[PDB]
């Protein structure tokens, strides 16, 4: 038993570490600072941009009768909740948006929430226990990553996209776990990464997770509104009932120009999220205004299906226009919005290659006037997929600067790569 | 240090031991009055009605019924959870000496006939086992165990 | 207080036998999923089902208007047998006791809504993108510059959700290997953010200081767990002010302890960054606490200036380092521009930068009202929890069954509360929160005083002598 | 609300009766009723 | 018989009482 001398001492002789450690000259970069919009065509430092980093894959942005929706809440309600949805905090246009939701997609209950990052980190922790079972896509995104080290269940992963590891996988769990048979087990995917830029084949995910009992988590913030015939997303793309897949999470800071995200499935998985979750019980309400854009987006998307239409043509003469790159190659898939190149013959470095995506990022803006964006990934990020350069396309933008943005990129690569 | 457990927190809240006695003599009054019978054959009955919730509530069910913790404690059954495992304070003292004090009540009271004697040791000894030190986190035979 | 405890524990104790009585059979009846396991076991959420369906109308209440001093709510009248509550038309109008505008500005006002307006007009209420990419505005830049000479630190960040202001930026700071000891009472953001780190996690009793040392020096001189290797860092986390409980911190005493030990604080300011403080400063304004004393400084914008958002505020490499390692400026959506011009000019008309003097009268006001309604309620007999500068002041119920009783007696007088009780706080401590706002006239605080008198007769609830 | 009108509602909810359904009440107060008679009667015979 | 098991726990419960709490070791 020491003494109370001795911890003294001992107390008086350890040494911490610095809160954060020393900062170097190569990460105190800044970002462009806008005025006026965030749409196809932006202003920076009063100039004229072409806005390729925006995800409105619809245009709405700036949509007069969105405009108009939100004026007449912000003068009848203000601007916050002022209290969590269950002080309180109710307001009706929050119970108007959610029958709008369910009623676009054709479920029975929907339920919204005020961040757009939130809804996957308190979901699935919500479902998810010490016990489980989950497997994951391993391209998944931090916001995913998160609520699968916060739920204390097993995580396994398969190859990106690839559909016979995630039969090696789940053969491989059903073999393991074959004594205790009341056992909870998940899939997580996404319908379109947004690390890669591809989209996950459902019709196969939902032939394997009905031979094994296995349920779906699905993503589908850059799926819902642009995927479809008609708009309901992925489900509708591959063909199949949207009541196989039991969990449907997204976030409508993606084609519905707002912020927040929603949940949609049963009655009875909807009404047990309302009482345990986290970013809907200990967190405020969405405000009013916002709520009150989202069911006028959901509108003028039902009512003008020719804007899926045209982002199609969009991205395919994007496509046209950039298959004579040189130091790159285009690794997405040819109906996403998310056009993703890859750098061919890394220079070696993990951080070396990174500096060179930055500096071609760079020059675009100040030469051509574009606004692209780069990978950046955090320290605690654990993606391992290849790193590039992204672009956001969307309906709004016009044939005149589609090829402007893969000339002026065509440019950069035979003069900076070789 | 605080508990950080809403599953066994409560039990240091000033009233509890009170409340555990008023329950037992509650009891044997009802039993007593619903159904005109003697004074042991109420002890008796509230003896064994001490047994099956006590083990079920204390030495059968695991985890707890609070999601916050997500897991953490799906293998514990309350007993293994109070204290947070600690052994011999002074709740699971308390929480020993019940049952053998209502042992030797139903007893003296039923002047030891066999029809009764033999359930009334049986719940005894099986309720004061299952409290050893040392049977911690061990389940006979696997039953209990996953 | 001895034969309330007893009645407490006997009528949770009832509670708890008739719910597994009609669990027993509720299983029984299913013999009169096509192999998918349950979504939730039985007794996973047996509180849920056998306590919290019973008081139902008490939660969630749709209210039909901004939520301001005075409000309508709509009534629902659910049919199959109480299991979903519907709603109706026909509202009433209540008098808000629930809210959290503490100074008064969550509502039409005739400077900020102006100007939030003309905001939206001309960036159209959200950039669809991150703030390392296209998501700085002007608005955004300024923002800044307003929190970071209102708070009193070198640099800040604002993020546009509170509960991830702490959540993804507790992992950042330390991880595995470091140490956290925070107060038993600390909000869920906070446990959520610790847990999400690799780092261990230890606890004190809340609001005792000689309980923290003694835990420092504990830990210190043993040690990691196993491996007695020493600690990479520690940070001790605590609160401006607790609202279920309506207290102040004892932060002289906490930032003294951790100076002699060597740790770092977090201190989570949200109850607090308005509402106290001679100018509205929060509570190193109020304690003297010098702010060059804490290393972190996290608020939110949702209690006193009518927003959504929160803010991390320390030294200029902190924030350096922040913007580019944290996870919610990389990929999240930045804070939406209509929704940051309000904070912009609720902070102007609070630093009495807007040509006026409402901002003056807003903070005499908040303190001029919550000192009377406290000291009118403990000259009644209520046991009434806070120190004396709260806004925020609990009234002590203890029994399971005087929870629906307050509320529905209080609802059908035109008033509205909150009520809390057993899974979210101790077992035998259930209470009733009310938040005073600086929007509150003299003439409506006697009329809740009076109507709070007469059910608090009814229900018994006057724990202590009047005068 | 007279006096007896009063202490009735004060004494559901200081039991946990306010909150619970007619049947659960039911089973209760009868369950009271049945052991007041009782004492009642082993006292005025019983001791004396 | 009727008065012996009583004096035996009796004596149980009078060892039980007198211990001192402890908790178990680590790996
Ligand atoms: C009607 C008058 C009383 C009726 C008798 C029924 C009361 C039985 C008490 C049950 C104690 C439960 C202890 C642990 C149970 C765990 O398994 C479960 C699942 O993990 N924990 C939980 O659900 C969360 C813990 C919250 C339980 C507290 C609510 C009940 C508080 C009762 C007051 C405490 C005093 C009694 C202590 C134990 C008394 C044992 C009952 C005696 C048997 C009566 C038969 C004559
Ligand atoms: C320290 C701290 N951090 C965060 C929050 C919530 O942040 P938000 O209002 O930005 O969601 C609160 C209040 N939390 C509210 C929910 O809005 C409540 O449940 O009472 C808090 O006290």
């Amino acid at each position: 038993p020491l003494t109370e001398q001795e911890i003294d001492e001992l107390c008086d002789e350890w040494v911490p570490e610095p809160l954060i450690p020393p900062i170097t000259e190569d990460m105190k970069h800044e970002p462009p600072v806008l005025e006026s919009a965030a749409g196809p065509h932006t202003t920076v430092n009063g100039k004229d941009v072409v806005n390729f980093a925006s995800a409105n894959y619809l245009g709405l942005i700036g949509h007069e009768k969105l405009l108009e929706s939100c004026t007449s809440a912000l003068e009848k309600y203000g601007v916050g909740s002022c209290g969590p949805r269950g002080f309180y905090g109710t307001i009706d246009v929050h119970l108007d948006c959610e029958t709008r939701i369910s009623k676009f997609l054709g479920t029975p209950d929907s339920i919204l929430y005020s961040y757009g990052l939130s809804t996957m980190f308190s979901t699935i922790p919500c479902f998810c226990k010490k016990g489980d079972v989950i497997v994951a896509d391993e391209g998944v995104h931090w916001g995913i990553q998160n609520g699968l080290q916060l739920s204390r269940s097993t995580i396994v992963y398969f190859k990106h996209n690839d559909m016979e590891s995630l039969r090696i996988t789940l053969e491989k769990i059903m073999t393991k776990y074959k004594r205790s048979k009341n056992l909870r087990r998940y899939i997580v995917a996404e319908a379109v990464y947004q690390n890669s830029g591809q989209i996950a084949p459902l019709d196969e995910i939902v032939k394997l997770k009905e031979k094994y009992r296995f349920r779906v988590i699905l993503d589908e913030s850059n799926s819902f509104g642009v995927l479809g015939r008609s708009g309901r997303g992925l489900a509708e793309h591959h063909s199949v009932p949207i009541e196989k897949i039991d969990v449907v999470t997204a976030a409508m800071g993606h084609a519905l120009a707002t912020e927040g995200g929603f949940c949609t499935g049963n009655a009875r998985i909807i009404d047990y999220q309302r009482l345990s979750s986290s970013g809907y019980v200990f967190s405020a309400s969405l405000p009013p205004y916002l709520a009150s854009a989202a069911i006028t987006a959901i509108d003028v998307i039902d009512q003008n299906p020719d804007m899926l239409v045209k982002l199609k043509q969009n991205v395919a003469l994007l496509w046209k226009g950039l298959s004579d790159i040189k130091g790159m190659s285009l690794t997405s898939n040819r109906e996403s919005p998310i056009v993703f190149l890859k750098l061919e013959k890394s220079s070696g470095s993990a951080k070396d290659d990174l500096l060179l995506l930055e500096k071609m990022a760079d020059r675009a803006l100040k030469e051509d006037s574009l606004l692209v964006v780069s990978s950046k990934r955090s320290f605690l990020d654990k993606c391992r997929l290849p790193v590039g350069i992204k672009l956001y396309v969307s309906a709004g933008h016009s044939e005149s600067d589609l090829l402007k943005a893969s000339e002026s990129l065509k440019r950069l690569a035979s003069e900076l790569l070789l | 240090p605080p508990d950080m457990n809403r599953n066994t927190e409560w039990f240091m809240y000033p009233g509890v031991w009170t409340t555990y006695m008023l329950i037992l003599f509650f009891g044997w009054l009802v039993v007593l009055s619903v159904s005109g019978c003697s004074p042991g054959m109420a002890w008796t009955v509230v003896n064994l009605a001490h047994f099956v919730v006590t083990y079920h509530s204390f030495h059968w069910m695991k985890g707890t019924p609070f999601a916050d913790d997500q897991g953490i404690y799906n293998g514990l059954t309350w007993w293994e959870q109070m204290d947070n495992g600690q052994q011999l304070t002074r709740n699971r003292k308390f929480l020993t000496l019940v049952p053998v004090v209502l042992y030797l009540i139903a007893s003296h009271t039923t002047d030891y006939r066999h029809p009764w004697l033999f359930l009334n040791t049986l719940a005894v000894m099986v309720l004061v086992v299952a409290k050893f030190p040392n049977m911690h986190k061990v389940r006979i035979f696997g039953i209990n165990g996953d | 207080m001895y034969l309330t405890a007893v009645s407490t524990y006997f009528s949770y104790g009832l509670l708890f036998a008739f719910g597994q009585l009609r669990d027993f059979f509720r299983r029984f009846i299913d013999w009169w999923l096509q192999g998918y396991a349950p979504i939730c076991l039985g007794h996973e959420d047996f509180y849920i089902r056998r306590l919290y369906h019973r008081i139902q109308d008490c939660f969630e209440r749709p209210i039909s208007s901004a939520p301001d001093a005075w409000f309508d709510v709509v009534e629902r009248y659910s049919n199959d047998n109480n299991k979903t509550l519907k709603r109706t038309t026909k509202t009433s109008r209540c008098l808000n006791l629930g809210s959290y505008n503490y100074l008064g500005f969550g509502s039409f006002d005739e400077y900020c809504t102006p100007r939030v307006i003309e905001s939206l007009k001309k960036f159209s209420a959200s950039t669809c993108s991150s703030r390392v990419d296209a998501g700085t505005t002007s608005v955004h830049a300024e923002l800044e510059e307003c929190v970071t000479r209102f708070v009193g630190k070198p640099a800040a960040v604002v993020f546009g959700m509170g509960y991830a202001t702490n959540s993804a930026i507790i992992p950042v700071l330390i991880g595995k290997g470091g140490l956290i000891i925070s107060d038993s009472l600390n909000h869920s953001s906070i446990v959520n953010g610790a847990r999400g780190s690799g780092a261990t996690i230890r606890v004190f009793q809340h609001n005792t200081p000689s309980h923290l040392e003694r835990v420092l020096r504990e830990q210190i001189a043993e040690g990691q767990p196993r491996t007695h290797r020493p600690w990479k860092k520690i940070i001790v986390v605590v609160e401006g002010i607790y609202s279920m409980e309506g207290e102040i911190c004892h932060l002289p005493e906490v930032v003294a302890i951790c100076k002699k030990y060597k740790a770092y604080v977090y201190l989570d300011e949200a109850h607090s960054i308005g509402a106290i403080g001679k100018t509205g400063k929060g509570i190193c304004e109020l304690l003297g606490v010098d702010t060059a004393d804490v290393d972190v400084m996290m608020g939110t914008f949702t209690k006193s200036f009518g927003s959504c958002g929160g803010y991390i505020a320390g030294s200029k490499e902190l924030i350096q380092y922040l913007k580019h390692q944290c996870p919610a400026h990389l990929y999240a959506t930045s804070i939406p521009t209509p929704s940051a011009q309000q904070i912009i000019s609720a902070i102007k008309v609070i630093l009495g930068e807007d040509g006026s003097n409402r901002g003056a009268q807003k903070l005499a006001r908040i303190r001029e009202n919550s000192n009377f309604f406290r000291a009118e309620l403990q000259k009644m007999g209520f046991e009434v929890l806070g120190d004396n500068d709260s806004p925020v002041m609990p009234i002590m119920l203890y029994n399971p069954a005087k929870i629906p009783a307050f509320s529905r007696e209080c609802l059908r007088q035109k008033v509205a509360v909150v009520v809390v009780g057993f899974p979210a706080t101790p077992l035998l401590l259930a209470r009733a929160r009310i938040c005073i706002s600086a929007s509150h006239s003299r003439e409506d605080l006697i009329r809740a005083l009076k109507v709070i008198s007469k059910v608090g007769d009814l229900s018994g609830i006057k724990y202590f002598p009047a005068e | 609300m007279n006096w007896v009108q009063r202490k009735i509602y004060l004494y559901n909810v200081t039991f946990g009766l306010y909150m619970l359904d007619w049947w659960e009440r039911y089973l209760f107060n009868s369950l009271v009723v049945v052991l007041m008679w009782f004492v009642l009667y082993n006292g005025t015979r019983y001791f004396s | 018989g009727h008065f012996f098991v009583e004096g035996l726990l009796g004596v149980v419960i009078i060892i039980l009482l007198t211990r001192k709490s402890y908790k178990p070791p680590k790996r």
